[PDB]
C-alpha cells in the first residue's frame, strides 16, 4: 500500500499557529523533495512549501516568513508549522511527493476564524400525507446550521449510492446548510426503511435519521 | 516560474466520442534527459484529485489507456477517447520540471445528452424542525437537462422570494443530468398562517411549469 495522510487541520484564530503533519504508508520522506500545497474554492491549487531530500527549504511569497516546513526522518513525519495565520490561509492542505509519480493525501482543512464549531441539525424529508402515485419515490435529509464544512451523508449504509444527489452547501450568517436526496422504488418504500447518516467530522458528530420515523 | 494556461471549459461532447483538453506552458517542459515533465490530474464532482498521466506519457494506476497526452514545445493536449459519463469533472495540467511546481486553471469536461424534464418533489417541514420553531419547505428539481431551469415558490398562490435559497449540482457522473434544491425557510409561526405551499419548475422541456404542492391542513 502507498498513501499519504495529512492531519492537524481544524479551526484556528487569526494570528494563531497550527502545525499540520503528514505520515505515509510506503513513502520514505527523507528520500524525496516533499511539499505542501493548498486548494481554495475555485482558485487554482497553490504550492505552499517544499523541502528537498538534503533539507533545503523553499516557500512562495504568500507564506514565506510565516510557514515553516520540516521533517522527522526517524519517525517519517512531514510537518508544516503555520504561524501568524490569516483569513486567506483558509484552505484544504495536502502533503505531496511531487517528483517522479506524484502522490498526495486526502487533505486536511484549516479554517482561520473567530467562530467555533457548530454541529448540524438533521431533518428527514419525506412526502406529505395523501394519495400515492409513481413507481419511484424521492426522499431526503436536510442538514442545517453547521460550521465549518464538510458533511457527508450516507444512505442505508452506502447501499443506495447510485440514486443519490448531494447538493452543495450554502453559507448564510456564518452557518452552512446542505441537502441530499435519494430515489428508491415505491414498491419497497415505506414498507422497508431508509436511513440517512450524516457525519460532521469537525464537531465529531454522526446522526442517523430514519425516514418514516 | 512557468505559467500553465488552460481554458476553463471545453466544447460539450457526446457520450462515446473523443474529447480534447489543451494546455500551454510559457516555457518548454522538456528536460535535457529527454523527459517532458508534464502531468495531468482530474477532480470529479465531490471526490479528491486523481492523477491521470505523468511525465507526458506514463499512465497512473487505474487509468485506462483511452487517456493519452501528446505535445511539444509550449503546447500539449490531453485526449480522451470514447468519453464516458463518469469522465465529467475538471482536468488540470501541471509541471514538475522546476521548483516551484505550477498548475493550470483547469478545464471542465461537459457532456452533451438528450433533453430531460425535471422530476419535482416537494417536502413539508419535519415535525422535529417545527418543534424547534423553524419551518423549511424543500423542493428537489432532479435529473434534468439542459442545465438551465427556473424555480418559483408560491404561498397561497402569491409569489414568495424572501427566505428562498437555491443550490445547484455539477453535471451528474452517472446520467449527465443536473439537479437543484430550493428551500423556503420561515418561522413556525409564519408557516402556520398559510396552507398551500407550491414549488414550480420551468424548463425548456415544456411550456407549462411543473407544479408540486402540499396542503398543510389537508391531513
Amino acid at each position: 500500500e502507498v498513501k499519504l495522510v495529512e492531519s492537524g487541520g481544524g479551526l484556528v484564530k487569526p494570528g494563531g499557529s497550527l502545525k499540520l503533519s503528514c505520515t505515509a504508508s510506503g513513502i520514505t520522506f527523507s528520500r524525496y523533495i516533499m511539499s505542501w500545497v493548498r486548494q481554495i474554492p475555485e482558485k487554482r491549487l497553490e504550492w505552499v512549501a517544499s523541502i528537498s531530500s538534503g533539507g533545503i527549504t523553499y516557500y512562495p511569497d504568500s507564506v514565506k516568513g510565516r510557514f515553516t516546513i520540516s521533517r522527522d526522518n526517524v519517525r517519517n513525519i512531514l510537518y508544516l508549522q503555520m504561524s501568524s495565520l490569516r483569513s486567506e490561509d483558509t484552505a484544504l492542505y495536502y502533503c505531496a511527493r511531487g517528483q517522479g509519480r506524484p502522490y498526495w493525501g486526502q487533505g486536511t482543512l484549516v479554517t482561520v476564524s473567530s467562530a467555533k464549531t457548530t454541529p448540524p441539525s438533521v431533518y428527514p424529508l419525506a412526502p406529505g400525507c395523501g394519495d400515492t402515485t409513481g413507481s419511484s419515490v424521492t426522499l431526503g435529509c436536510l442538514v442545517k446550521g453547521y460550521f465549518p464544512e464538510s458533511v457527508t451523508v450516507t444512505w442505508n449504509s452506502g447501499s443506495l449510492s447510485s440514486s443519490v444527489h448531494t447538493f452543495p452547501a450554502l453559507l448564510q450568517s456564518g452557518l452552512y446548510t446542505m441537502s441530499s436526496s435519494v430515489t428508491v422504488p415505491s414498491s419497497t418504500w415505506p414498507s422497508q426503511t431508509v436511513t440517512c447518516s450524516v457525519a460532521h467530522p469537525a464537531s465529531s458528530t454522526t446522526v442517523d435519521k430514519k425516514l418514516e420515523p | 516560474d512557468i505559467v500553465m494556461t488552460q481554458a476553463a471549459f471545453s466544447n460539450p461532447v457526446t457520450l462515446g466520442t473523443s474529447a480534447s483538453i489543451s494546455c500551454r506552458s510559457t516555457k518548454s517542459l522538456l528536460h535535457s534527459n529527454g523527459i517532458t515533465y508534464l502531468y495531468w490530474y482530474l477532480q470529479k464532482p465531490g471526490q479528491s484529485p486523481q492523477l491521470l498521466i505523468y511525465q507526458m506519457s506514463n499512465l497512473a494506476s487505474g487509468v485506462p489507456d483511452r487517456f493519452s497526452s501528446s505535445g511539444s514545445g509550449t503546447d500539449f493536449t490531453l485526449r480522451i477517447s470514447r468519453v464516458e459519463a463518469e469522465d465529467v469533472g475538471v482536468y488540470y495540467c501541471a509541471q514538475n520540471l522546476e521548483l516551484p511546481p505550477t498548475f493550470g486553471g483547469g478545464t471542465k469536461l461537459e457532456i452533451k445528452r438528450a433533453d430531460a424534464a425535471p422530476t419535482v418533489s416537494i417536502f413539508p417541514p419535519s415535525s422535529e424542525q417545527l418543534t424547534s420553531g423553524g419551518a423549511s419547505v424543500v423542493c428537489f428539481l432532479n435529473n434534468f437537462y439542459p442545465k438551465d431551469i427556473n424555480v418559483k415558490w408560491k404561498i397561497d398562490g402569491s409569489e414568495r422570494q424572501n427566505g428562498v435559497l437555491n443550490s445547484w449540482t455539477d453535471q451528474d457522473s452517472k446520467d449527465s443530468t443536473y439537479s437543484m434544491s430550493s428551500t423556503l425557510t420561515l418561522t413556525k409561526d409564519e408557516y402556520e398562517r398559510h396552507n398551500s405551499y407550491t414549488c414550480e419548475a420551468t424548463h425548456k422541456t415544456s411550456t407549462s411549469p411543473i407544479v408540486k404542492s402540499f396542503n398543510r391542513n389537508e391531513c
